[PDB]
């Protein structure tokens, strides 16, 4: 095989690069894996299908226009180009190689989609009517999309967008479920926390976060325990960035933030299904939990959690490895079923003041149906009244061991509302044991007086026996 | 916060169904909520298409319908591109 040809790859340093800082995708490339036979999506403002390095390859089946209720999801052409993003985000994972335009996508075989659903009003039936579409022919939904990044918002998906991620992937894909690749975030600058952002930090979705080319954690980041892995993308001025597809047919190198590591990242897990098609939703989160390297990734927070995995909350754990997915997922055992503890840990409200520590030992549903000796996901669903939210920080530590920031501080969130069974996953017990000891703390962070108190603490396992 | 006069319910009768509360209730049947089986989407035929208000009233009159197993009138959220 040899490396594409296109006149930009070489600028693609994150696909090829001399210096071994890249995604390794070359070597899924070498090993025969291009994304032949995989569809994904770009939820986003459109894509320009008719882009010389995306008509190719693009899929009327896999797209759609909800917000003006037409097949065509041609984007909006305006004097700012304002509806660029999708089109950009479609180049990265699928634009055609080998034919002197540009760069190309990481599956440069794959058949890309887009749904035009941010150019007009977004309701939570737009969201679920966009997540849902054609599952049976897309295999990958990618959106950059969420709630506001200022740092002061809690949001989630409703519930029909709830519902649309759940049969996704329940009823997905034939069964094996929806691949959901998202991006967590870019409130760095704002102190925000994708734990605040339900999008992201909900399990069904592959949260993915960026890191700059020199190794480091860019301005715009957001830290979280949801995060799973990262993918490269802008940073500072003498960094490189994203080369892409644009829109009116361009090329641009421009391309930042974390909308530019999501679709990277559904690149790389395109490649991945090639090699083996019967991957599960569950699956995949598991192959990137294994093969994902934090070495080149400079973080302030890097911890071992209890199976030996280095985790950060800027990172998840680390850098896609794509020459590492494509192999580990060729022999790979289908994971048993998944199955869902829930525990209540409160017999009472707890005052919280300046700090609250809750301490619970539990057996994990041991003798019940959905007994978990072997942890996926993990959230705390805490209910909690506060005069300040954004003076809380929360961490949950594992009987392992492994400390869980589920929310740091937010200086701009001078919220009374509290939190309403709210769902703060991690991802960072993945593979331990649950049964032991865990300890919920929430502190407040500030010097003022504050006060609340914490109603509810539903601790939720994922996994398996 | 602008509410829009669209209001999504599950709807185990099926599409038959869905016609039925559409008429007797004063809507305008949309269709199926993408691939959400027994979920549809109404457009009422003379509440204003956005406002500030909320229409309490009639979202609680279609999910208090027998046919109907929850509802909810449909807003317009701020999302934002990363
Ligand atoms: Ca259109
Ligand atoms: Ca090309
Ligand atoms: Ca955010
Ligand atoms: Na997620
Ligand atoms: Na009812």
């Amino acid at each position: 095989y040899q490396e594409p040809t296109d006149p930009k790859f070489p600028q693609q340093w994150y696909l090829s690069g001399v210096t071994q800082r890249d995604l390794n995708v070359k070597a899924a490339w070498a090993q025969g894996y291009t994304g032949h036979g995989i569809v994904v999506s770009i939820l986003d403002d459109g894509i320009e299908k008719n882009h010389p390095d995306l008509a190719g390859n693009y899929d009327p089946g896999a797209s759609f226009d909800v917000n003006d209720q037409d097949p065509d999801p041609q984007p909006r052409y305006t004097q700012m180009n304002d509806n660029r993003h999708g089109t950009r985000c479609a180049g990265e994972v699928a634009a055609v190689a080998n034919n002197g335009v540009c760069g190309v996508g990481v599956a440069y075989n794959a058949r890309i989609g887009g749904v035009r659903m941010l150019d007009g009003e977004v309701t939570d039936a737009v969201e679920a009517r966009s997540l849902g579409l054609n599952p049976n022919h897309i295999h990958i939904y990618s959106a950059s999309w969420g709630p506001e990044d200022d740092g002061k918002t809690v949001d989630g998906p409703a519930r029909l967008a709830e519902e649309a991620f759940f049969r996704g992937v329940s009823q997905g894909r034939g069964g094996l479920g929806s691949i959901f690749v998202w991006a967590s975030g870019n409130g760095g600058r704002e102190h925000d926390s994708c734990n605040c952002d339900g999008y992201t930090n909900s399990i069904y979705t592959l949260s993915i976060s960026s890191a700059t080319q020199f190794g480091n954690v860019p301005w715009y980041s957001e830290a979280c325990s949801s995060t799973l892995a990262t993918t490269y993308s802008s940073g500072n001025q003498n960094e490189k960035q994203i080369v892409t597809t644009d829109l009116r047919q361009k090329c641009t190198e421009s391309h930042t933030g974390t909308s530019a590591s999501a679709p990277l990242a559904a690149g790389i897990i395109a490649l991945t299904l090639e090699a083996n098609k019967n991957l599960t939703w569950r699956d995949m989160q598991h192959l990137v939990v294994q093969t994902s390297k934090p070495a080149h990734l400079n973080a302030n927070d890097w911890a071992t959690n209890g199976v030996g995995r280095k985790v950060s909350h800027s990172y998840g754990y680390g850098l896609l490895d794509a020459g590492a997915m494509v192999a580990l997922a060729q022999n790979w055992t289908t994971v048993a079923p998944q199955r869902k503890c829930i525990i209540d840990i409160l017999t009472e409200p707890k005052d919280i003041g300046k700090r609250l520590e809750v301490r619970k030992t539990v057996t994990a549903c041991l003798g019940e149906p959905n007994h978990i000796t072997r942890l996926e996901h993990a959230q705390a669903r805490l209910t909690l009244s506060y005069n300040r939210r954004g003076d809380l920080a929360i961490h949950l530590v594992s009987p392992m061991g492994t400390r869980s920031t589920l929310l740091a501080a937010r200086p701009h969130d001078y919220s009374a509302d509290g939190f309403n069974d709210w769902a703060f996953m991690t991802t960072h017990s993945w593979d331990e044991d649950p049964s032991g000891e865990w300890v919920l703390e929430i502190e407040n962070t500030s010097e003022a007086n504050n006060y609340g108190t914490l109603t509810k603490f539903t601790l939720v396992l994922y996994g398996t026996a | 916060r602008q509410f829009v006069n669209e209001w999504a319910a599950e709807i185990p009768g099926g599409p038959e169904a869905a016609s039925a509360i559409a008429e007797e209730l004063g809507y305008d049947l949309l269709g199926q909520i993408g691939s959400l089986e027994n979920h549809y989407l109404f457009k009422h035929k003379n509440h204003p298409a956005r406002s500030a208000a909320s229409a309490f009233h009639i979202t609680k009159r279609l999910s208090d319908d027998d046919r109907v197993i929850w509802a909810e009138q449909q807003y317009e959220k701020e999302r934002s591109k990363r």
